[PDB]
């Protein structure tokens, strides 16, 4: 019923060589650093205890992926006829997805961790549960992996003049539910393997900057500011409380409590907690946000800056009003134009640097070096490194991985058979998936590098570990 | 890799040639 094709199924001898080249090169350099890596949390019996564990399995999965997929995928890209027998047609796609949802979902895992460990406002403490949640990660593992082990097989056919033995998943199956796995298992893999994690991953990201940002700028605006419980009347002669958030401008004081607690929404009697200070400064900041965004003084500047920055202005237009920061056409010039020590020193001119130098050098030094360095602490500073990392790990991840699955998805969405030159997209199908092969590799290979990359501590035992 | 039935040599023979994914 198909028509025969008058193109061949073939692969040019140089992307042979190179990708040979490739795979070679990322398995030798895989084996090495996941092997690296668990030496040295073996001979770490200190640091035994902890995230590490969780390092460990991301290792173990690396390198029983980069075993089982490079070697196979090498050998049926040379020999192009495989003797191993039905038994390795069900054992490889096993434990090759097995691996990959150990990797994943530790790798997801490490994530959330880092997620956890920076937060405030969590539980009592990680330290126990997340052995059990190792046994479950590696257990979901081998439960999804079982329907490959069960639907491959081994076909012999007589193709245009030779006995061909094939190993793959059967297009005909016993179960309806191995048909319907047959069908969409690109789909499944897609789905579960690359988006979920992907998303889920950057779900909790953004939340973790966010929780980050509104953190800083409560210590910024606390170091600079003041936080106060209690009512108190500040230097312009009105009533306030919190961070220095004003109440009214009318000389009541029982005029205030009735918008202190219109805010709070409950009777306060003028005193606050300071979680309670903590929403309403947040709230204050909103509004900050909202109402500079209406100012076209103030608008692009802002919407120019990082984050950082734009917590430093927002530090400023807390201090003076906004029209006062709007006073600052020339400053805010070179902070548009990211001309950052120019606008240092044209901002440790004014009167605002000599009426309060305190904060006008912290607002001042955190415009220049763009951090939080002058406010925050460094155990602060070590868990956000750690867990910018563990996200960039999650990115190498999802680019990496991305080719395999779109091409395993152009092969379903692109293939029909009754084309006679479909061969054309079947012979661009097989190097886009001996490509796949080895990014897929890379990212497993390049996990502990890669950790090493942007991590100081990692940085050190890469310079450290050499021989044993 | 798979194929919708056995009626088409072209994608077995691809999924011979194939990596195993």
């Amino acid at each position: 019923s198909p028509p025969p094709c008058q193109g061949p199924i073939e692969i040019k001898e140089t992307f042979k060589y190179i990708n040979t080249v490739v795979s070679c090169l990322v398995f030798v350099l895989g084996i090495i650093g996941n092997s690296t890596l668990l030496y040295i949390i073996y001979k770490n019996k200190c640091m035994r205890n902890g995230p590490n564990i969780l390092i460990a399995s991301l290792a173990l999965g690396d390198l029983l992926h980069i075993v089982i997929a490079i070697p196979i995928n090498v050998y049926k890209l040379l020999a192009e006829d495989w003797p191993f027998g039905a038994e390795m047609c069900k054992l490889v796609p096993f434990i090759q997805k097995a691996s990959v949802g150990i990797t994943v979902l530790s790798l997801c895992a490490l994530s959330i961790d880092r997620y956890r460990a920076v937060a405030s406002w969590s539980r009592i403490k990680v330290p126990k549960w997340t052995a059990v949640e190792i046994v479950l990660i590696w257990v979901v593992s081998v439960v999804l992996a079982v329907p490959e082990a069960i639907g491959f097989d081994i076909i012999t056919m007589d193709y245009k003049g030779s006995y061909l033995r094939i190993c793959l998943l059967h297009p005909v199956q016993k179960t309806a539910f191995m048909q319907f796995y047959a069908t969409a298992k690109d789909w499944w893999l897609f789905s579960f393997y690359f988006c979920l994690p992907l998303a889920i991953t950057a779900f909790f990201y953004t939340l973790m900057t966010c929780e980050m940002l509104r953190k800083n700028i409560f210590e910024m605006l606390r170091i600079d500011e003041g936080l106060r419980l209690k009512i108190y009347k500040d230097t312009e002669g009105y009533y306030t409380i919190g961070i220095g958030h004003l109440l009214t401008k009318s000389p009541s004081l029982n005029a205030a409590k009735s918008e202190l607690d219109k805010a709070i929404g409950r009777n306060t009697n003028g005193v606050i907690t300071k979680d309670e200070a903590e929403k309403l400064f947040n709230q204050d900041v909103d509004a900050a946000v909202r109402g500079i965004l209406r100012n076209a003084k103030l608008k692009p500047v802002y919407d120019s800056l990082d984050a950082v920055r734009r917590a430093a202005l927002i530090n400023m237009v807390f201090q003076m009003g906004e029209t006062g920061v709007a006073g600052f056409t020339n400053s805010l010039r070179m902070l548009q134009q990211k001309r950052w020590d120019e606008a240092a020193v044209n901002l440790a001119k004014s009167r605002w640097y000599n009426q309060t130098p305190n904060r006008a050098k912290r607002v001042i030094t955190t415009f220049r070096t763009g951090t939080w360095d002058a406010y925050l602490n460094d155990h602060l500073k070590q868990r956000r490194e750690v867990a910018k990392t563990v996200f960039c790990l999650v990115l190498v991840f999802a680019l990496c991985w991305l080719p395999l699955h779109l091409a395993r998805i152009l092969k379903l969405t692109l293939y029909n058979q009754n084309d006679p030159n479909r061969c054309e997209l079947l012979s661009f199908l097989l190097v886009l998936d001996y490509i796949g092969i080895n990014m897929a590799s890379l990212n497993s290979c390049a996990n502990p590098i890669a950790l090493y990359l942007v991590s100081k501590r990692f940085k050190n035992a890469f310079k450290s570990a050499l021989c044993c | 890799c798979s194929c919708k039935d056995m009626t088409d040599k072209e994608c077995l023979y691809f999924c011979h040639q194939d990596v195993i994914w």
